[PDB]
């Protein structure tokens, strides 16, 4: 017969960093193979269509590393400014909000991530560079968020017009068994918290470049492979000379040929252990890419109720962030904090009758018996409106004496 | 002509791009929407003398206006 | 002469102990799981509370706890029966193995 | 070459198992911790505990 | 203009099992192929890494 209910609540904002894309690269077969040289050429005539496969592979690749970019961020069909009122509920989302020429003494989010990321012509290899650049990806990042701000729950399909934020908030509220009639009394609170929490997360990035280990994880594999992949040339797999002139110029073709035979199948097989390694990347990366825009449709464009799905807690909203090969989400959360103990009954026996709560549970401060809201407590009188009525005193366990209250009498004898 | 600069290479519609020399395509300075990729943020399509293969940059979508109020 | 199997990081007991943790707190707790409340719900209540959740009416389980709780009872002990029966049912984890 | 083919078997098996491991994962954080509304995510019926 | 009720319920457990993490193995690559011979490691120390 007890029973917690919390009296306050935090506010809580938290990170999450997903990769998206990957490095576009392109190699040329004859020229990692054979390297200007003719009788190696006209040696690798025998074996079909091996470098037409490979670079067929690559260029697959790169293809879907655009398709990924472009499931994640063109989700949104218009462009919507920046409001040049920044009259919020007390909110201050300058961190976030882009600037022209970044003027401000105020550094927004993506120049830490950036800069916490930051901190050949003679091969046969090249690499792409992306269809999309930076810039484009940060406007589709900032429309896509101040569309979220401005128009609330008319983003799609919308209108001329700009629904207050508190509106939202309260909203977003109700979302998830609170009545707005808590969020309208401090607001003031509210929104202390809520910048409170993003200058943490401000601070916190401005700490350390260390954050960003998945990111860099797919760089340090990607520059790794590659320069297994060119310090592979100078092997000699068996043969006198890792170099085509030397072989060519100290002994007569019966022989060089073999060489050269030895030499090439060599170079093949690194070219094939390569290519392989790199589509099952590519997969696996392919995957992450699908889980980001998930994310972003069931997350930023709406609330979500999957326990979870958006970082701890109650989830409220989140706001995107682009950075190098990725997204980052900003959730923002609600906490319950500072429990109380109370006693609790599962029904209340009237005269011959039972009635049970139309919403919330039955609370005793000792003396009197209430009815609150689950996750805030705002005690109410048991009033005849309150409570459901079905059955008798007799088969609920635990049932307890109690008087329920009309308005009707009072008001009939006046 | 990817990854390469319109000095040397015509030499050994000429326009340079971040994405390498473009032999062909007429530029012009109105976006649209991309139709055929290249690069670096350049889309390119045949759009109907002179009926030529134009050069543009990519546009992201139109602007939408929204009133202010409390 | 090579080849050699490493062992797990965490053991059976670990695990064991995770799983245990998991479903006391779950179970003694309801949804004050997480923050440190520790209370203690009435079991009854959560169940009332999920009722609720799919779209029925509490005095319903209110009525008929005795009979839910029955078959409850009776379930779990067809789990354990099939389970004790059939030594095979675990397919999956013994075709990665194989 | 009896090398190199058992790696690369080896690790599109793992990639298979770290996919079951995700959906190990998100399964725990759905159905135990939570009351799911997703239709036959936590077995048939309405889902309980 | 017909329609139906439910008038009793039931309450049904089932099971599902899910795989989670494979056999951690490790494996001499020079002991394999050479056997701990010096004339095979020599020859083998030109094929790279
Ligand atoms: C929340 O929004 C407010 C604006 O409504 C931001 O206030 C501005 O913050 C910047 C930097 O945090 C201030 O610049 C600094 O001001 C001090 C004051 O002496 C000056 O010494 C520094 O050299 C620098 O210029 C700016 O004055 C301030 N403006 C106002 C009107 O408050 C605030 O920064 C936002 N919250 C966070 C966490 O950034
Ligand atoms: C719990 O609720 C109390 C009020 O019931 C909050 O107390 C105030 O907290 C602010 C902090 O910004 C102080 O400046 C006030 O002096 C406090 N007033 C009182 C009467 O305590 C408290 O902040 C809430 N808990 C949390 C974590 O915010
Ligand atoms: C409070 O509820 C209890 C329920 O047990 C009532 O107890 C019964 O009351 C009836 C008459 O109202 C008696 O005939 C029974 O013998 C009582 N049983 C027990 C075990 O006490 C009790 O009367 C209720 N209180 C009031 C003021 O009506
Ligand atoms: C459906 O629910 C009813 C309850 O209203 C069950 O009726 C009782 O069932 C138990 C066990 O099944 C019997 O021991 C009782 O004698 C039944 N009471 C009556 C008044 O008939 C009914 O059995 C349930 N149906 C099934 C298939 O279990
Ligand atoms: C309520 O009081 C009891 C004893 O009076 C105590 O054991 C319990 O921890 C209290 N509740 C909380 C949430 O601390
Ligand atoms: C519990 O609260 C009610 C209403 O706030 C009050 O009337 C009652 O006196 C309180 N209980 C005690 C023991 O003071
Ligand atoms: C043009 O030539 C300069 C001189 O080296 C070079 O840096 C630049 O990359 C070239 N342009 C392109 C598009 O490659
Ligand atoms: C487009 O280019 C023409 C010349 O090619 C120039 O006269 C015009 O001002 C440009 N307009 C814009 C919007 O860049
Ligand atoms: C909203 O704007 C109106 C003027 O259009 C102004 O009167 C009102 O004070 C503003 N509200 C807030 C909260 O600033």
């Amino acid at each position: 017969n007890s029973i917690a209910i919390p009296t306050n609540f935090t506010i809580s904002v938290t990170t999450e960093i997903i990769p998206v894309s990957m490095q576009k690269v392109s190699v040329d077969c004859t020229m990692y193979i054979c390297g200007d040289s003719e009788e190696c050429s006209n040696l690798l005539l025998q074996y079909g269509s091996f470098c037409t496969q490979l670079n067929r592979a690559l260029h697959e690749i790169a293809v879907e590393q655009d398709k990924n970019t472009q499931e994640v961020f063109a989700q949104v069909k218009q462009i919507y400014k920046t409001p040049p009122i920044k009259d919020f509920g007390g909110f201050n989302f300058s961190q976030i909000l882009p600037d022209p020429s970044k003027p401000s003494k105020r550094s927004a989010i993506e120049d830490l991530l950036f800069n916490k990321v930051t901190l050949q012509k003679f091969n046969g290899l090249t690499v792409l560079p992306p269809l999309l650049t930076d810039e484009m990806i940060a406007a589709y990042t900032s429309a896509l968020l101040a569309g979220t701000i401005t128009a609330g729950w008319t983003f799609g399909a919308g209108a001329a017009l700009q629904i207050p934020f508190a509106m939202q908030m309260a909203y977003r509220f109700n979302g998830i068994g609170v009545t707005q009639n808590v969020l309208y009394e401090n607001q003031k609170l509210i929104a202390n918290q809520f910048n409170k929490a993003i200058g943490k997360i401000q601070d916190g990035l401005s700490s350390t470049a260390s954050a960003l280990g998945k990111l860099q994880d797919v760089v340090n594999q990607n520059a790794q492979a590659l320069n297994t992949l060119v310090k592979q040339l100078s092997s000699n797999f068996g043969a006198i000379s890792s170099v085509l002139n030397d072989i060519l110029s100290r002994l007569d073709p019966p022989e060089a040929e073999v060489q050269i035979d030895r030499l090439i199948n060599g170079r093949l097989q690194a070219l094939n252990t390569y290519v392989t390694q790199q589509l099952i990347r590519a997969a696996e990366i392919r995957a992450s890419a699908n889980l980001a825009a998930e994310k972003m449709s069931e997350c930023v464009l709406g609330q979500s109720k999957r326990v979870d799905f958006c970082g701890k807690g109650y989830h409220l909203m989140s706001f995107p962030q682009s950075a190098p090969h990725g997204v980052v989400f900003l959730h923002v959360t609600y906490v319950p904090t500072q429990y109380k103990n109370f006693t609790t009954a599962p029904a209340i026996c009237h005269n011959g009758k039972a009635h049970f709560p139309r919403e919330g549970v039955f609370v005793s401060n000792g003396t009197h018996w209430f009815v609150t809201q689950r996750n805030f407590y705002e005690p109410q009188i048991i009033t005849t409106d309150n409570t459901f009525v079905s059955g008798d005193c007799d088969v609920v366990i635990g049932i307890v004496n109690n008087t329920v209250y009309d308005p009707l009498q009072p008001e009939l004898d006046s | 002509y990817q990854g390469v600069n319109c000095t040397e290479v015509p030499v050994a519609n000429v326009f340079q791009t971040r994405a390498g020399c473009l032999i062909g395509a007429e530029h012009v300075n109105n976006s649209y929407e991309c139709d055929i990729p290249i690069g670096a943020g350049i889309c390119a399509s045949y759009q109907t003398a002179s009926q030529s293969i134009i050069a543009y940059t990519m546009s992201l979508g139109e602007e939408n206006s929204v009133a202010y109020s409390n």
